């Protein structure tokens, strides 16, 4: 009868309870995932999501990148995406530099200064690892014929 | 109950308020203290609602205007006529209509412009006029220029009855405001009356006259040995000669067997090889199956017997779940704001004029069209400019509609304030995709023009490289040009020759062609939808904003149109609606001379030029569209660079006026641009220093000087940039496609 | 169960289980069951839909290459397309039964739309209503087809085409 | 209640072109540079709300209200001075009868004349 | 005690969490419409009503809309993270506009404004010509 | 903060009061001109700078004057 209602049954808040930001499949996907999961070491939410990142960043380097009609274009590709790993590690770096200080952290929250050098450490394995297995599964793309 | 509510005698007529400048506005009534008050009158001079708070008054005063206005149109219709008439060419080229060229405007032997009068053929000479007036009076049957002069003559008096009809419905006999909130009806007669009676009668005109006509036209006979028209209605012999099937009469009509009837109303598609124009009977069937559906249509709405529709129950009715109230309360919108009917009928119309270009192009309707290149160029961008600016009057007519009619009380949880109370999440996402477009469909030409620098043809998004193929759009095609067969099976060839099918020639000259669509097709086409969504971000941005945002909580309270809330907060100058209107011009501008670029381009490099009776195909700029429009320098040298040239290089010849008005463009376009960049306080200082002057030597105005205000700085720059750039772009077309054509 | 269930139970037959199928059956057994009918129902609806633009011709991908028969076409895409196809599936279905595990989670309800309306509304549970009634519909409807096209031989309309 | 709460921030005013902390503070005393939403659990900064299984919405639940009690004594606390002037220039009891006879605002918004004249009835 | 509102993306932000936020409360005598300012139409409540706000001006902004409704007893407050709140408006219980005894003058100077000193001869003091 | 001074012109008509939509001003009384009342300014903490102050003023030349200075995120008019 009413799909949409205040958020948080709060008229004066600047949201909105929809079925895009409150349906039982955006709870449980957005609760499930490492940057939101309960129980997650900050170096575990770091790895899974470097994890994630790594694997799909090395397609559009070695499919679309100036050397992808040579034959190490692959490899190319693998570095590329080393690369822009590095400059994304660089980012997270700074990032939690500027937004927590470099005083030393009184919790083991995310959102603090040690943890945060956990999760970027834990990202910039995880995605030159992913961007390395991407690049070992590109090596051999099976057919699938018995 | 729908009925007629008139006060008569209810405005005196007299020029005592023409004597009193300004008598329409209380505060101007006073008369001018500064040169300011001058402008203001200009400005408000139709702006009915801020002159009185009486909805009545406003009706009535929009309701003469509107006659003004046909009356206006009317002159202007026998106008042209009169020219056609006494100084143009229409005998001659109805004779070798393709070496002819159609030149309705002479002009007159002083200071050495008569050079302006073209070599056109026919023994006259003048200036060739690309406004297809030759083509429409063709395919009305008009044969002779006395036919054109009482066309003219009863345009002169249809003129005089619209003038004096306003006269009498403002002065003499006003309808009472009871009288225009009847929508109801209004669409009965203007659906069954207006637009069905219009249709049936000129089918009536089509099938009597201008069929036969251009029947003994196309078969090679005579202007002057064609029956006069009436000849047609007293002959059912003449008619039954040309269609047989009329020597049958009206019997099958009444008994029910219309496939006799099939001579005459067909359904052929394509065109006609002779002209390269649809066919008329096509035409003609076309105008009484509309005139069918019209009149159907015009049996909807309730008015005095019962039977039909509220259109407020129907909007009532009309609410889900998503939508609270749903469409309630829109009723009350439409039929007691102004604002909110233009908004939708500026809309309406400027899309119409859009669709208008497109479908002239692809299905010529007028014999001869097809191959006057300088004629199709000319209504194409005419019409898309006329729609681009509709289009914007009716995003700022709702943004009026909400700083002066909107009431909170009659839209609660209604479709209205829904839009409004999550206005944020639609502006940043609409945000996001014009970024997103514009990022991606421009990166592509920034990426092509960088590879091709480098040496790196091999790199670039085209046909030859990197494709990026509109699929889709060549599956519609493909269906398009299958359709005649199949899916409309009584149709004999493709509604258009664009979709696919032969090559149609005229006179040595391709009237349409097949149109394929590649790489550049792709690119550009998604230009078109950047500009189109950055243009309605700015205009859905002004109507919704309009009345409050974080930065001006209480906007409204200001009005539709004011400078700024003042330095404060940052600086809050142009958050007005007016000012987002100010802004979505210039996008509109941006984009539909994208869109007539893009057009003029496609059609010379693909479609447009010669034809040998062999079959070889030589167009106007030899197909380089697909390798040159993928890059910046391409349209910069292959367009821009390269068809300037004739614009240019007229001086001393007949096209010597469009090399003149491209400079005198460019010279306005620039002037604009000390409007555009500066503000008022610099230019009132400057005005106190020649004041200064002037008293010096003991005079000086009561009418203080003043620099425009900043609302005017605004109009007054985007005014200028726009006659500029588009008189520009008129001259360069025009210059152009003379030469072409 | 059977005296809290309203969804489902509609005209001509009311309430419809002849052979007893619900009868001591639990209320995990009996929102399982609802469940079941809901997803072959949807899946069956998503079956026909394809199908009928398969049969008719449209199915542009591929360069439009694939046979216009659906139960050859099955058989003509490669097999990482249908692994693809399986995998998104089972993602799905793990977050489906992470869903699930969730509190006052009515059956078949992956959208959550408890969170705003219940069946104590006339419409909502109307409109559920002609969800299911399609389901049952196009799960009788693909069965039907799949009948047709291996038994006899044709993958098209044999229904209404005989009309026109 | 501390009265110039807003006062105690950490805003110096500018030797020139800046006109202060004014009657209230020219801002809030509490650094509005927080961390960002945090996992399913955790708290982003130190008063946050707990978003409970929606932490990414977390900044859209409400710990800052005004109950009216809170906004009746605080209407008195920061009045308190232009109520001791109203009664200074009218003349503790006559203040008590003056504002539970008519009210508060009502002895905040009137004239010492007219109050004079209410304190005609008894 | 808030008006009947269905909600809107224009409320608050995190800044009414972390910074400061602002309340108004009023007294209506009928339950009318009312315009939120930041967008959409809410239904005010017969006695007391409280609204929460992002900004003063928006306060404001409504305040000055409630005074069309013939509603003057409306009071604005500022309210801190911490639960502290401040009476802002009006502020001695009398509007601005209304000349009140006990207030003091703030900013004047007791020149035209034609009298200020020149740049030239406060340079390097930290003043402005304004402020000396 | 922005500046908001007053000067001794002011012949106290309140029409910058009433034009404030920040409530930076209020009137108080004075023995300087006819109304005897002047424009204050206590509350320059919560001035934007939008000047609408300065033309509603009626005094030649204006008798309030704004100054803007330094920004906060009240004068800025940020709701974030
Ligand atoms: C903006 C439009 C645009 C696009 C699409 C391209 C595209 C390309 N450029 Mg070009 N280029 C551009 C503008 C663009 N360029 C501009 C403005 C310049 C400066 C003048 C250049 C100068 C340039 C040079 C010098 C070179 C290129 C090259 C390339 C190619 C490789 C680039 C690459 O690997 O990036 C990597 C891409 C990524 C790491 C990510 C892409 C974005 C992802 C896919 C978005 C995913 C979003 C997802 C769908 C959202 C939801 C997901 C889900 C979770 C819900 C590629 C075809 C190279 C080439 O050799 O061309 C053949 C090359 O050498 N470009
Ligand atoms: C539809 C609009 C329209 C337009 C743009 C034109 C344009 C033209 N006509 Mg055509 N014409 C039209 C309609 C139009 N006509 C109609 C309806 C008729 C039938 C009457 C004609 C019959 C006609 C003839 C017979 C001729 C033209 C000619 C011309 C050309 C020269 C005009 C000229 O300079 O006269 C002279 C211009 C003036 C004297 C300017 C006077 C302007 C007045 C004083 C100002 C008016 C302002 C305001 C209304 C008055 C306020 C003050 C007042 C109360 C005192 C020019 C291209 C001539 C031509 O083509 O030569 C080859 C020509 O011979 N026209
Ligand atoms: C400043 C406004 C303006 C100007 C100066 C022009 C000028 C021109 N128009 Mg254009 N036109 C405009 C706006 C304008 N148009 C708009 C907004 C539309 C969208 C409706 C059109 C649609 C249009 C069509 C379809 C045609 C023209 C044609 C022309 C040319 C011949 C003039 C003529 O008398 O034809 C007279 C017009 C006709 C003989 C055909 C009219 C057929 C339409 C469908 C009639 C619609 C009338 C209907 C009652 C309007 C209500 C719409 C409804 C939804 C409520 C001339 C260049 C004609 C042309 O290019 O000839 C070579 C032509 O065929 N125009
Ligand atoms: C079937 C009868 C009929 C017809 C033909 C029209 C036609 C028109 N009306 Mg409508 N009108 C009608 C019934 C009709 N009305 C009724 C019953 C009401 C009351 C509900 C209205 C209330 C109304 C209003 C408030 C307005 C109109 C307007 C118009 C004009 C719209 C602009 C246009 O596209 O003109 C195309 C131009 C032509 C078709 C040229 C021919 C014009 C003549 C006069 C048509 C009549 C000829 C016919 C033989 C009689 C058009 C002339 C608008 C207008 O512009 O008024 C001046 C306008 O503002 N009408
Ligand atoms: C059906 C068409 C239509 C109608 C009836 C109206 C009616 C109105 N408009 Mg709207 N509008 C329209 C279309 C329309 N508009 C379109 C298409 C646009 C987009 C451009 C707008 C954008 C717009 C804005 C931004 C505003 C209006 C306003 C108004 C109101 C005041 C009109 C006035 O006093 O101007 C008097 C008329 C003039 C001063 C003439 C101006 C001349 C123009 C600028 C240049 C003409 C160039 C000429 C053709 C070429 C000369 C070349 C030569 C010199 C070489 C009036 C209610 C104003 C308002 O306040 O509404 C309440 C207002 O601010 N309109
Ligand atoms: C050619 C000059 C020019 C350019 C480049 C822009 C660009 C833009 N305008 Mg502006 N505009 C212009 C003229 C221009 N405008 C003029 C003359 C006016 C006065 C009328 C305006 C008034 C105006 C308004 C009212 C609005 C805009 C908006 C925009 C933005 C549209 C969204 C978008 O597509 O972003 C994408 C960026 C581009 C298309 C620019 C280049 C993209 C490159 C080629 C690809 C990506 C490169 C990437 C960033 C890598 C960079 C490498 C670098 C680090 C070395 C875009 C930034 C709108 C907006 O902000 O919407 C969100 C908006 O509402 N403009
Ligand atoms: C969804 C409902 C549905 C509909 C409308 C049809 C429609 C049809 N069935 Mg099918 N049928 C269906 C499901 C359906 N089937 C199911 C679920 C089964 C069990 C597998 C069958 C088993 C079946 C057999 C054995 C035969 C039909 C046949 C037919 C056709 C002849 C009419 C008829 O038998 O009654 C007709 C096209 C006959 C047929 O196919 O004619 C060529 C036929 O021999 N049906
Ligand atoms: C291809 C054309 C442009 C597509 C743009 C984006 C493609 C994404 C798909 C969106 C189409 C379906 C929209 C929801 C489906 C739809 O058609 O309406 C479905 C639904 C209608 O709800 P009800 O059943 O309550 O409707 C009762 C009606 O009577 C309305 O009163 O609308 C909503 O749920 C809210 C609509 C806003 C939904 C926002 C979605 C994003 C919109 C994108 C911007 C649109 C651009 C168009 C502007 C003219
Ligand atoms: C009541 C619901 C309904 C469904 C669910 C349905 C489904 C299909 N129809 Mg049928 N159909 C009607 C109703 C329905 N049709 C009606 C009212 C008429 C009279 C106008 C009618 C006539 C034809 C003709 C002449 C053809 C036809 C076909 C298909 C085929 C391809 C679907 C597509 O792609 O559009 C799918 C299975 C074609 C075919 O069988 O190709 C081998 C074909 O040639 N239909
Ligand atoms: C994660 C992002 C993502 C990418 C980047 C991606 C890409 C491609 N998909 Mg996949 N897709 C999903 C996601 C993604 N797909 C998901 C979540 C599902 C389950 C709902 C899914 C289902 C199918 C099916 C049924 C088919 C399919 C295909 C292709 C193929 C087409 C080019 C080609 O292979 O020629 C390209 C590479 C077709 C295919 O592979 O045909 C042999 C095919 O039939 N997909
Ligand atoms: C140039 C310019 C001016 C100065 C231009 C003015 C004042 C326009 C002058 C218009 C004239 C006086 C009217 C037309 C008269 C002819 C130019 C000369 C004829 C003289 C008499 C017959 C009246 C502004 O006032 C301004 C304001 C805001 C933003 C930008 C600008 C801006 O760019
Ligand atoms: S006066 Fe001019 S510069 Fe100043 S805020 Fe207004 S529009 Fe901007």
């Amino acid at each position: 009868a009413n799909f949409i209602k205040p958020y948080n049954d709060d008229p004066f808040v600047g949201h909105l309870a929809t079925p895009i930001t409150s349906s039982s499949l955006t709870r449980a996907l957005l609760k499930n995932l490492p940057a939101y999961r309960f129980g997650l070491t900050p170096l575990l939410r770091g790895l899974e999501i470097g994890l994630a990142h790594g694997y799909f960043l090395i397609g559009p380097f070695a499919q679309l990148g100036p050397l992808r009609n040579s034959d190490i274009g692959l490899l190319a590709g693998f570095l590329s995406t080393i690369g822009l790993i590095l400059i994304l590690t660089l980012g997270l770096t700074i990032y939690g530099a500027a937004a927590f200080g470099q005083e030393k952290s009184n919790g083991s929250e995310l959102q603090t200064k040690k943890s945060w050098d956990q999760f970027k450490g834990g990202f910039f394995v995880g995605a030159c690892g992913s961007a390395g297995f991407a690049f070992i599964c590109l090596s051999s793309i099976p057919t699938f014929a018995l | 109950n729908v009925q007629v509510f008139v006060e008569k005698d209810a405005v005196e007529t007299s020029f005592a308020k023409w004597a009193q400048p300004g008598h329409f506005s209380r505060t101007l009534a006073k008369g001018p203290k500064t040169t300011t008050w001058i402008w203001n009158l200009h400005a408000d001079a139709h702006d009915f609602d801020s002159q009185t708070s009486s909805l009545e008054e406003v009706s009535r005063k929009i309701f003469s205007a509107h006659f003004g206005q046909l009356a206006i149109i009317f002159l202007w219709i026998s106008g042209m006529h009169f020219h056609g008439a006494y100084f143009s060419n229409y005998s001659a080229w109805l004779t070798d209509p393709i070496s002819i060229k159609q030149s309705s405007q002479v002009v007159w032997p002083i200071v050495g412009q008569e050079i302006l009068n073209a070599d056109v053929g026919g023994n006259f000479q003048g200036i060739q006029t690309t406004s297809g007036w030759f083509q429409m009076w063709r395919a009305e049957g008009i044969t002779s220029e006395v036919e054109l002069y009482w066309t003219a003559i009863g345009g002169l008096a249809m003129s005089a009855i619209m003038l004096f009809a306003g006269w009498f419905h403002y002065h003499k006999a006003a309808p009472k405001l009871e009288w225009f909130q009847n929508a109801e009806s209004m669409m009965n007669h203007h659906l069954a009356g207006l637009l069905g009676l219009g249709c049936l009668s000129w089918s009536g005109h089509q099938i009597h006259i201008a069929l036969p006509i251009n029947k003994l036209l196309d078969a090679g006979v005579s202007p002057q040995e064609i029956p006069l028209p009436h000849e047609f209605l007293i002959n059912r012999d003449l008619m039954a000669q040309l269609y047989p099937s009329f020597s049958k009469g009206l019997a099958p009509f009444f008994g029910g067997n219309w496939g006799e009837y099939s001579d005459f109303l067909t359904f052929k598609g394509g065109l006609n090889p002779v002209t390269g124009g649809l066919w008329l009977s096509d035409i003609a069937h076309h105008h009484l199956a509309l005139s069918v559906l019209f009149i159907i249509a015009g049996h909807m709405y309730r008015t005095n017997w019962g039977i039909g529709h509220n259109m407020k129950e129907i909007l009532e009715a009309h609410k889900g779940p998503f939508t609270g109230e749903g469409h309630k309360g829109l009723y009350e919108i439409l039929t007691t704001s102004w604002h909110a009917q233009l908004a939708i009928n500026l809309a309406m119309m400027g899309s119409l004029s859009i669709i208008v270009a497109h479908h002239m192009y692809a299905m010529p309707p007028y014999p001869y069209l097809a191959t006057d290149y300088a004629t199709q160029l000319s209504l194409f961008t005419h019409h898309m400019w006329i729609g681009g600016f509709c289009v914007v009057g009716g995003a700022a007519h709702g943004a009026i509609f909400m700083v002066r009619d909107y009431t909170p009380a009659n839209n609660y949880n209604n479709l209205l304030d829904r839009v409004l109370r999550h206005r944020d999440a639609i502006i940043s996402h609409l945000n996001w995709v014009c970024i997103f477009l514009g990022c991606h469909a421009f990166g592509f030409y920034i990426h092509n023009d960088t590879m091709r620098a480098l040496g790196r043809p091999q790199d670039m998004f085209s046909d030859k490289a990197i494709q990026l193929q509109p699929i889709f759009a060549q599956w519609i095609q493909n269906i398009h040009l299958l359709a005649p067969g199949t899916t409309a099976p009584n149709a004999l060839a493709t509604t258009s020759y664009a979709f696919g099918g032969d090559v149609i020639e005229v006179g040595g000259k391709i009237a349409m062609m097949p149109i394929k669509l590649g790489t550049a097709d792709f690119m550009v086409h998604h230009i078109h939808a950047f500009t189109i969504h950055v243009t309605v971000l700015i205009l859905l941005k002004g109507v919704l904003y309009a009345r409050s945002s974080k930065l001006i909580p209480d906007k409204a309270n200001l009005g539709f149109r004011f400078p700024c809330d003042g330095p404060g907060r940052g600086g809050t100058c142009q958050s007005s609606s007016w000012d987002h209107v100010f802004l979505g011009l210039f996008w509109m501008y941006n984009s539909i001379s994208v869109v007539i670029f893009h057009f003029s381009w496609k059609m010379q490099s693909d479609v447009w030029g010669t034809i040998t009776p062999d079959g070889a195909i030589s167009h106007i700029t030899g197909g380089n569209f697909a390798q040159s429009s993928i890059t910046i320098n391409g349209w910069l040298r292959d367009f821009l660079w390269s068809q300037a040239s004739q614009v240019i290089q007229s001086y001393g010849s007949a096209s010597s006026a469009y090399g003149l008005i491209f400079l005198g463009a460019h010279f306005i376009w620039a002037f604009s641009l000390m409007f555009l960049f500066s503000g008022r306080g610099y230019w009132q200082e400057l005005i106190e220093s020649i004041v200064w002057a002037h008293n010096k030597l003991n005079f000086a105005p009561t009418i203080q000087p003043r620099a425009l205000s900043i609302t005017q700085g605004r109009a007054v720059g985007l005014a200028h940039y726009l006659l500029g750039g588009i008189g520009t772009t008129w001259a360069f077309f025009l210059a152009r496609a003379i030469s072409i054509t | 169960w059977r005296d809290e269930v309203v969804v489902g139970i509609t005209a001509p037959v009311g309430f419809f289980d002849p052979l007893g199928l619900s009868k001591g059956k639990d209320d995990a057994t009996m929102a399982y069951y609802r469940e079941a009918e809901l997803k072959n129902g949807r899946v069956a609806m998503a079956a026909c839909l394809g199908w009928y633009l398969n049969a008719g011709g449209v199915h542009p991908a591929f360069n439009s290459e694939l046979s216009n028969d659906p139960l050859k076409a099955m058989v003509e895409l490669p097999a990482v397309g249908w692994l693809q196809f399986v995998l998104g599936c089972g993602a799905i279905e793990w977050l489906g039964q992470q869903i699930k595990e969730r509190p006052g989670y009515v059956p078949g309800d992956l959208l959550g739309a408890s969170y705003w309306v219940d069946n104590s509304d006339e419409g909502w549970v109307m409109y559920q209503n002609k969800e299911l009634n399609n389901g049952r519909l196009a799960m009788l409807a693909i069965v039907g087809m799949v009948y047709q096209d291996v038994f006899v031989g044709d993958y098209g309309d044999m229904m209404y085409k005989q009309l026109v | 209640v501390d009265l110039d709460y807003g006062m105690k921030n950490s805003y110096v005013p500018a030797t020139g072109g800046d006109g202060g902390q004014g009657q209230f503070g020219a801002q809030s005393p509490n650094d509005w540079r927080v961390a960002g939403t945090s996992p399913v659990g955790e708290t982003s900064y130190a008063g946050a709300a707990d978003g409970g299984e929606e932490p990414w919405f977390a900044e859209a639940i409400s710990t800052v209200s005004l109950d009216l009690q809170k906004a009746d004594e605080t209407l008195k606390a920061f009045t308190k001075d232009a109520a001791a002037f109203k009664i200074e220039e009218f003349a503790d009891a006559a203040m008590e009868e003056l504002v539970g006879k008519l009210g508060y605002s009502k002895f905040l918004e009137m004239s010492t004349k007219q109050l004079m004249k209410t304190w005609g009835t008894l | 005690p808030f008006p009947t509102f269905g909600g809107s993306t224009g409320g608050w932000l995190r800044a009414a969490e972390v910074e400061e936020k602002y309340a108004i409360t009023w007294t209506s005598t009928k339950e009318q419409i009312f315009e939120m300012p930041t967008g959409g139409a809410a239904i005010m409540r017969n006695g007391e009503n409280l609204l929460y706000l992002a900004r003063k001006e928006q306060c404001l902004a409504l305040s000055t809309q409630l005074r069309t409704f013939k509603i003057n007893d409306y009071k604005i407050y500022r309210i801190f993270p911490s639960g502290e709140v401040q009476y802002l408006h009006p502020k001695d219980g009398v509007f601005p506009e209304k000349v009140n005894p006990g207030r003091t003058s703030v900013n004047s100077r007791g020149f035209s404004i034609g009298k200020n000193p020149n740049p030239a001869s406060i340079k390097f003091s930290g003043i402005t010509t304004y402020e000396s | 903060s922005h500046t908001v001074k007053i000067y001794d012109t002011c012949i106290g008509c309140t029409q910058c009061v009433r034009a404030c939509p920040t409530d930076v001003l209020e009137m108080v009384p004075w023995d300087g001109c006819k109304s005897g009342q002047i424009a204050s300014s206590p509350r320059v903490e919560d001035c934007v700078g939008c000047k609408r102050c300065e033309t509603a003023c009626p005094t030649d030349f204006l008798s309030v004057r704004v100054y803007l200075g330094a920004e906060t995120t009240r004068s800025l008019g940020l709701a974030y």
